[PDB]
RNA sequence: AAGAACCUUACCUGGUCUUGACAUCCACGGAAGUUUUCAGAGAUGAGAAUGUGCCUUCGGGAACCGUGAGACAGGUGCUGCAUGGCUGUCGUCAGCUCGUGUUGUGAAAUGUUGGGUUAAGUCCCGCAACGAGCGCAACCCUUAUCCUUUGUUGCCAGCGGUCCGGCCGGGAACUCAAAGGAGACUGCCAGUGAUAAACUGGAGGAAGGUGGGGAUGACGUCAAGUCAUCAUGGCCCUUACGACCAGGGCUACACACGUGCUACAAUGGCGCAUACAAAGAGAAGCGACCUCGCGAGAGCAAGCGGACCUCAUAAAGUGCGUCGUAGUCCGGAUUGGAGUCUGCAACUCGACUCCAUGAAGUCGGAAUCGCUAGUAAUCGUGGAUCAGAAUGCCACGGUGAAUAC
């Protein structure tokens, strides 16, 4: 789905995991109540894609943004056509 | 000695115990009277004592887990009248007329896919 | 109804009294789903009736309900082409189930301050004929008479 | 569109399942993922040797990796030669060590994957579609094969306007749920769009 | 019936068995040993077997038949003209019959 | 003493693999304290079936886990030792510690 | 669309790039990498440090980065009246057909019509039809009863003493958990029925007549929906209909319709006290206890990959007290001030908290919708999506009707 959408997404999981999840510290062990001056908060001019909340968490396959699933990492659709062919173990036909 | 019986109605399940004493209650280390003696219910779980006659002649100790005032007053019944084979199956007979044995099999039913709950449908518009 | 002819389903008997037809008079004002709301309710009405009429609760409702209670009532034939409304006679169990419908209706139109009240009041009145569930019986009725031409 | 996946619809009951390992919420995506992986690899690196299918398991930190097929011969090459090949390949896809197993399918007409393939490779070679089907269909009630019933569908015969013109032999029950019914799709590419087949094959009721 | 699956299963579908068994026993019975067309046929009446006539001559084989005068013939290759409603008389054509088919090739 | 809680997503794979160690447990010792089911869980999902619009239809799926336990209390160096290596796992868990 | 502040996002205004953001190949250059400075809204340009990991009869190499030309790459651009796949609908309605035979010059008919019966083309009988297939039913999941096996992190009936807490030895009973079995089949009785199918009633039984619910959707119809999930014939653009960036819009607002939430109150509002569930989720996560804050929350910090810990006190309900039929101690919209968090960033445009403010609304015309039992009505709880965000969606239990002549 616009492959040019899936570059932009692995490049932002690309900084998002080497800028962040270690510089985590400026966020929030600065940004506390220590007892102040706004250096760290004034220090984001980080590339801006850094922050994980800019990953729109598109489907391994296809590519799309809406309904997704975390627990298969596809969407809706995708998920339905592997697990009728099996694929997807443990999948059935839920009733009760 | 002491009998026993499970009873179980809506989700409610009891454990009910029979002693012959006098006609002291115990429901869940409390008092009928002050479990739900007074409100909705009351008199269910003595429907299956006030036929063949009481007085004080039952010792009766229960207790119960799992559903709300109602069934748990049911599931409590269901045992009562499942313990009372004390006096043999001779009791039983006049006990089927009344209609306690029965086990009640009346869940709630599933909400289904495009229903509101289970059998109501959202409203519908033609034009 | 179609194809069946169905049962009845049984209802349990009032705690108090153990009177089916009381059971089913609560069971009528019930509304959401409230039990307790609804026999207390009428507990507190029917006994604010027996101290205004002396004699007692049984009596008391048997009276209110039988001065209510319809003998016939109007329906729609409709086999000729036309618009006829024919009498036909109540059964029983309809009988009684339209005056307690009737009266919880007519009570829940007062303007008391309590439905309790508003009920003795109705249960009250309604033995002395001049409540409006009654003015309904008599209301009903006089249109079967209208239509008696029709049977 | 109203008919359920026949294989799917049987998953528990008769038909087994087609990965057969066991992961968390943790891994389980990238299990998935690595599998999707592996299979359309394997599948086009096998385009000429008739895989009917790729069954993938992880017992134990380790990918198994089953190739049921239909000519064993070139699949294995010669002695183990190609066959490690893929194993060597899978197990780096996969970032795990693989092993690689190999079952051939005896009566190759009899499997479901296997006929389709059959039907769109000789519609993509331009062969009349209505004998391609009766083809497939005879040759498959000769063995066994209680229920053969094939479908196309789409542009077929380079009209203008599509069709499907299924045929069947037999019984099959789809409705019951103990009945093996072997069911799979394929996809022809020809120049004037793309044709649809579906097979169903019955056998034993139970 | 004897020898295979005959009590197995719900005694219900012990007696449906039996039931299409006898079924098919009355419906098509000694014509079971047969194996092939037959060579001639005789009906005790002809205008109530006219659909097993019409077959015969259809397919060709020669067909002898008691014709009642209500009957009709060009049907039937040799016709015999008698009554077939009388329980004596039908007998008589069977036995007749019978007599001279028991000898066969002798 | 030492407990195994095997998990897996069929009923009769998850039965035989634990049926397997209780009785190697019980004929290299003593005891063998016995299997317990516990509760299994049933995770569902619900996903549109169509590829556009109609929203009412749509199908449930459903995954079960199955899970034993076994909690063999006999420390007896015999079992302990045999008691690993011996997986049998077709896509069946196992956690080992106490 | 199972979740638009940035992103998502395509769309608009500007700033930019042109074998390119994404892929293979050729040649050239360089480990890769990591830390920092200036200009810019940023994309991007200009710089400075630092590292140089494995091969090499060495035109070169493999994972990796820049430079040049090409084949190319790219398109959420058009065509669902060219298609695959998938889906709605008549409709879970009981029908739709075929082989051989026969009838008719032929289109065709028969079978599949008729007498009964059924939820059913279900079954029985008859019959120029004899058989078969797809449908119905059954096999599948769950729920209702019982038995066997194991008994934790689940349970506590008989025993001992206890801080009165299964808490503690202990117990394998019981509830319960999850595997394997039993059971329901018109099976037994009576009556009716052609003495058949079947129907009505009765016993027993937890359950009786396909016990309840679900999955299951025949041949086909609507050139029904989707080229934007994906794939795909044809056509179209290729310094642009491709690619990157900042800001904005999709949240507009004289209006018209659909679906919902909250109400208009005394079967109630408010204050205090207090009892009874089910089903789920949790590691970038759920986050006890304790302290602080009126509050949203903050600080410190256990336990938990979880029948153990957390989310997490269920609410209707029941006891007292007050309100006394008023636009009210109903209703909560709207608005001013002050805050808590998520997030680089809450103006456009988030949720929630405190104080103040207190619209309409007093049960709604014509017309119209849902529902036959644990159903309607009503009350709460959880999950997906998800940093943040439901009155929607999908699930769970509590209370629990009226009426079918
Ligand atoms: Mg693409
Ligand atoms: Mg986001
Ligand atoms: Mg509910
Ligand atoms: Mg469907
Ligand atoms: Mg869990
Ligand atoms: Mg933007
Ligand atoms: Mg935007
Ligand atoms: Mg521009
Ligand atoms: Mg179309
Ligand atoms: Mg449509
Ligand atoms: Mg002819
Ligand atoms: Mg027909
Ligand atoms: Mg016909
Ligand atoms: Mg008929
Ligand atoms: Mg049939
Ligand atoms: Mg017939
Ligand atoms: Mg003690
Ligand atoms: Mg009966
Ligand atoms: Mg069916
Ligand atoms: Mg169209
Ligand atoms: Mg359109
Ligand atoms: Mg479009
Ligand atoms: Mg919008
Ligand atoms: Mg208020
Ligand atoms: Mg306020
Ligand atoms: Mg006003
Ligand atoms: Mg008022
Ligand atoms: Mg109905
Ligand atoms: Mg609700
Ligand atoms: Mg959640
Ligand atoms: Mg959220």
């Amino acid at each position: 789905a616009k492959q040019s959408m899936k570059a932009r997404e692995v490049k932002r999981v690309a900084l998002a995991d080497k800028y962040f999840a270690k510089r985590a510290e400026l966020k929030a062990i600065i940004s506390d109540v220590n007892a102040r001056w706004n250096a760290v908060l004034k220090l984001q001019t980080l590339p801006r894609d850094s922050s994980p909340s800019r990953q729109r968490n598109r489907c391994r396959q296809t590519g799309r943004p809406h309904g997704f699933l975390r627990k298969f990492g596809l969407s809706r659709i995708k998920v339905r056509e592997a697990a009728m062919r099996g694929e997807i173990p443990g999948l059935k036909k839920a009733s009760w | 000695n002491q009998y026993y019986g499970t009873g179980r109605r809506k989700s409610s399940a009891a454990r009910v115990f029979i002693k012959p004493g006098n006609g002291k209650i115990v429901i869940n280390q409390r008092s009928l009277e002050q479990y739900f003696g007074r409100e909705t219910a009351r008199m269910v779980v003595r429907q299956p004592l006030e036929l063949v006659d009481m007085v004080e002649k039952l010792d009766l100790y229960i207790t119960v887990k799992g559903g709300g005032i109602s069934g748990q007053a049911g599931a409590i019944r269901h045992g009562i009248t499942r313990a009372l084979m004390e006096y043999d199956e001779s009791l039983r007979s006049e006990l089927r007329k009344a209609g306690f044995v029965t086990r009640d099999a009346r869940q709630v039913e599933r909400k289904k896919v495009g229903l509101r709950k289970a059998r109501r449908r959202p409203q519908f518009s033609k034009r | 109804p179609r194809r069946r002819v169905i049962g009845q389903r049984k209802i349990l008997p009032d705690p108090k009294f153990g009177s089916e037809l009381l059971a089913k008079f609560v069971n009528i004002l019930m509304v959401d789903g409230k039990k307790s709301t609804a026999e207390s309710i009428v507990y507190s009405a029917l006994e604010t009736l027996a101290q205004r009429s002396g004699k007692s609760e049984l009596e008391a409702f048997e009276v209110a309900l039988e001065n209510v209670r319809p003998t016939v009532e109007v329906k729609s034939r409709r086999v000729g082409g036309s618009t006829y409304q024919v009498p036909v006679e109540v059964r029983p169990v309809r009988r009684n189930a339209l005056a307690m419908r009737w009266i919880v209706e007519a009570a829940r139109k007062r303007g008391d301050k309590s439905m309790a009240l508003r009920l003795a009041n109705e249960l009250s009145d309604a033995a002395e004929n001049k409540g409006t569930a009654v003015k309904k019986r008599e209301d009903v009725h006089r249109m079967a008479e209208a239509n008696k031409a029709f049977a | 569109g109203q008919k359920v996946h026949p294989n799917g619809i049987r998953l528990g009951i008769v038909k087994p399942w087609n990965s057969t390992w066991f992961a968390n919420t943790k891994e389980f995506a990238d299990n998935l993922d690595s599998d999707f992986k592996v299979r359309q690899y394997l599948t086009k690196e096998l385009a000429k040797a008739s895989v009917s299918r790729i069954v993938i398991e992880r017992p134990a930190k380790s990918i198994r990796v089953t190739i049921h097929t239909a000519r064993p011969g070139i699949v294995i090459g010669k002695k183990g030669e190609d066959v490690e090949k893929l194993r060597k390949v899978v197990a780096d896809i996969a970032g795990v060590p693989a092993q690689i197993n190999i079952a051939e399918v005896r009566k190759p007409e009899l499997d479901a994957k296997l006929v389709a393939d059959s039907i769109t490779s000789q519609l993509e070679r331009r062969v009349m579609f209505r004998r391609a089907m009766k083809r497939a269909v005879q040759n498959a009630m000769r063995l066994g094969a209680k229920g053969i019933k094939v479908e196309v569908s789409g542009r077929l015969g380079g009209a203008e306007i599509a069709r499907t013109e299924w045929y069947r032999e037999g019984r099959v029950p789809l409705h019951t749920l103990r009945a093996d019914i072997d069911y799979n799709t394929s996809e022809a590419h020809t120049t004037y769009g793309v044709i649809g087949v579906k097979v169903w094959i019955f056998k034993g009721e139970i | 019936s004897q020898d295979g699956t005959f009590d197995k299963l719900t005694k219900k579908e012990a007696l449906m068995r039996t039931r299409e068994l006898e079924k098919l026993e009355n419906s098509l019975g000694g014509i079971k040993d047969m194996g092939g067309l037959p060579d001639a046929l005789f009906v005790i009446d002809a205008d109530h077997e006219h659909i097993a006539i019409k077959e015969a001559n259809n397919l060709g084989i020669p067909v002898f038949a008691i014709v009642d005068t209500n009957s009709d013939p060009d049907g039937v290759d040799f016709v015999i003209p008698g009554n077939d409603d009388a329980i004596r008389a039908v007998t008589l054509y069977l036995g007749a019959v019978a007599a001279t088919v028991r000898e066969g090739r002798s | 003493r030492i407990r195994i809680r095997l998990k897996a997503f069929d009923h009769r794979l998850i039965d035989q693999a634990t049926a397997e160690i209780v009785e190697t447990a019980k004929r290299t010792g003593a005891q063998v304290r016995g299997p317990i089911p516990l509760p299994t869980r049933k995770e569902r999902f619900t996903v549109l079936i169509s590829p556009h619009v109609n929203k009412d239809a749509r199908d449930q799926y459903e995954i079960r886990t199955h899970l034993r336990l076994v909690d063999i209390v006999e420390p007896t160096e015999k079992t302990v030792d045999a008691l690993m290596r011996l997986d049998l796992a077709a896509g069946v868990d196992v956690q080992i510690s106490l």
